[PDB]
């Protein structure tokens, strides 16, 4: 009875964990892809930055 | 008409029927004989007992097992355990029936090629065919890419296969497996009091690993748990009472899988076996390869293993990877399923080797191009 | 038996999935700081090119 | 300051101070109690006696042996044994001298530890150390490579070392030795009308096992001429008379060494578990093992063992190699040299468990780098 109680309770803290787990992996891909588009912007403006001081 | 599927392996023989969904017949590939004298006259004892009936008289007979690490070394042991499966666990003529046998890669050629002329002179089946056991796992797993780890009872290996082609250059093999973890079990309860030499006390140790042995996620913080608390000991029930209790050696067996040098063996684990698998194949399809690990057979059942496998080879792999572990519940019999699947196919027929095919061309006909 | 077998996978359960969420929140916090270098190196770069559009 | 050398051993303690040629105190490991009434008032008689006193009032003691198998099963009497031992035989203050005990491979770790517990607390020595008896006897043969053959009276053990590094997973060791001879010899002395079935008597049947006792070369032809002619029957005079006359008997004792189904044991025999540690250790190395095969213990002193030996293991090896039998006539003594060797080298004094040690870490120093 004690070990119903108890893989009831993991039980709970596994959905949980299953929660906070899935919301960082979304929050990971957000932030990666906007690290993608930041880099490509960086390379896209130092190659305008560099051609406009070749001048 | 029907197709057997045989999968013999080393301490199992497993068969059935092409088409079916499970094997038939599971029983351990063991020949017992006496070894005492015998004193009831009418009693007409057998000379030899074959299969499950040779684990009812344990406490007589003397067991052997024909083959080794893959391999099969008693030749005669190996025709009367094919009879016996044939006649008294399927109750099937041979005469009528193709036949599907199954070996691990890297294996001597004689092997295969006498292990063919039994089968067409013994047995007479009308055709037959060896396919490779981690082929037909990836078959029972649905998958057409993926890297197999089939850790049978003799041996292990890996076969990496991307969209239905085998690197051969690739494929890694390993003589750690069930037995040796055994034999590892038995010395090391030793060290609590506990003795089994006989062949038929290595039965009770096998039974003792499959039903209390796991893999431990981390085996220095699980060691230092087993030295401080006890909650870890659970106990066994031998044949005859006298409960043991063992506590340690639960997570030092097959712990043997990730350090082989355990058993003085030199090689790598089975994780890094796996990853030098990977880094040894193309670099296109590493990431497919990443992420189809699939597992099969018997030692692959260890409550724990995946974790620990996918954790140790997260470690190695790159960063950016997504590593997966395919490990089912009918783990132990994905080579049979396969088997089944694939004897069962339609555009296999074309694929047997026939008898007349043989007596044409010698059991050379078997590395040939009729595989 | 049974409840024994069933809240010891639970618990190897617990410490795999908890073992995901620590280095999944550190990973996590490692790309909202990189995220956070990509925003500053975009403001300071779009600074030179402004300064520079002038002529 | 000395060490002492204590070689325990399962039937015969031996012991002496370390930097001496031989021990001076060699006697059996035999506790008796008076098994009779007691009749004479002031008499004053003793409640147990241990050592060669028991062996001296044989006819009214029942005689115990406090370690079965290597394994200590009583701990009392092995008390009163290591006290006779320190106090009686050597004259000893054991709180001032470190002792070195011995012990098998492959025991219970409760064992050692436990032995360490009591030679600290109760007899409360300065340091102590626990070594392996193959090694010893491996320093005592004045070799660094060979692999050992150590038939004492409870366990024999084949350990294969090379150039100072033992191979763990390539020992053996078998639980049949001059204890389970004696049995035999017993058993099949009543074939001839003797019977000796007190404990007192199985020490007769040792004297006549170790005098009249020999290992044939060949035994289906020294069988054949026991039966054809009558020039093997030998006589022994018991402590009364009834001179008993032995025939074939002297060599099928001892044969149970090579053929351990005698006694009912699934084994196989001494030569076939050497050639097997050979077989189980590396291919490099296997021709120096095969070229110092070294013999020690009390069991391999039979005449024609080593030629018995020879004989099988060059039938089992390759033709092209060199079999080679090292058996000194100081067999039996030979772990005891070596303790006495290895515990005065000047080397070893830092590898020694001293008192503080213990007392700051438990019993459990023992299993640990202090070996
Ligand atoms: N639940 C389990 N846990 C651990 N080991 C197991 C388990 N079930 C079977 N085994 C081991 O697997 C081996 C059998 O593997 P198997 O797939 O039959 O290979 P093969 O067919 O070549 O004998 C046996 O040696 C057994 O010790
Ligand atoms: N000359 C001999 N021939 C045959 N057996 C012997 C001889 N001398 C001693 N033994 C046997 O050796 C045993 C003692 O061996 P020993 O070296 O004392 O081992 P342990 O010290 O472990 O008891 C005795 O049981 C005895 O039967």
């Amino acid at each position: 009875e004690d070990a119903d109680r108890k893989y009831e309770e993991v039980a709970r803290k596994l959905v949980i964990i299953e929660s906070d787990l899935e919301r960082a992996e979304e929050r990971a891909e957000l932030s990666e892809g906007k690290c993608a588009e930041l880099e490509e912007e960086l390379k896209t403006v130092t190659n305008n930055l560099k051609s406009l001081e070749a001048q | 008409t029907t197709a057997l599927v045989c999968d013999n392996g080393s301490g199992l023989v497993k068969a059935g029927f092409a088409g079916d969904d499970a094997p038939r017949a599971v029983f351990p590939s063991i020949v017992g004989r006496p070894r005492h004298q015998g004193v009831m006259v009418g009693m007409g004892q057998k000379d030899s007992y074959v299969g499950d009936e040779a684990q009812s008289k344990r406490g007589i007979l003397t067991l052997k097992y024909p083959i080794e690490h893959g391999i099969i070394t008693n030749w005669d042991d190996m025709e009367k355990i094919w009879h016996h499966t044939f006649y008294n666990e399927l109750r099937v003529a041979p005469e009528e029936h193709p036949t599907l046998l199954t070996e691990a890669p890297l294996n001597p050629k004689a092997n295969r090629e006498k292990m063919t002329q039994i089968m067409f002179e013994t047995f007479n089946v009308p055709a037959m065919y060896v396919a490779i056991q981690a082929v037909l796992s990836l078959y029972a797993s649905g998958r057409t890419t993926g890297i197999v780890l089939d850790s049978g009872d003799g041996v292990t290996h890996n076969v990496p296969i991307y969209e239905g082609y085998a690197l051969p250059h690739a494929i890694m093999r390993l003589d750690l497996a069930g037995r040796d973890l055994t034999d590892y079990l038995m010395k090391i309860l030793t060290e609590r009091g506990y003795s089994f030499v006989t062949t038929a006390e290595r039965e009770i140790v096998r039974d003792i690993k499959e039903k209390l042995c796991y893999v431990a996620l981390d085996f220095e913080n699980e060691m230092a748990t087993a030295a401080s608390s006890s909650s870890l000991e659970k106990s066994y029930e031998l044949p005859d009472g006298q409960v043991i209790t063992i506590g340690n050696e639960r997570f030092r067996c097959p712990e043997t899988l990730f350090q082989p040098s355990f058993i003085g063996m030199e090689s790598a684990g089975i994780h890094e076996t796996t990853y030098n698998s990977i880094m040894k194949c193309d670099i296109d399809i590493r990431k497919d390869l990443y992420a189809n690990n699939v597992l099969s057979g018997g030692t692959t059942m260890y409550p724990g293993i995946a974790d620990r496998m996918q954790k140790e080879i997260t470690a190695l792999a790159p960063s950016t990877m997504k590593i997966k572990i395919i490990a089912p519940p009918e783990r132990k019999y994905s080579v049979w399923i396969g088997g089944s699947i694939l004897a069962s196919l339609s555009t296999f027929q074309q694929m047997w080797i026939s008898k007349q095919e043989y007596d044409e061309a010698g059991p050379s006909i078997v590395h040939r191009k009729c595989f």
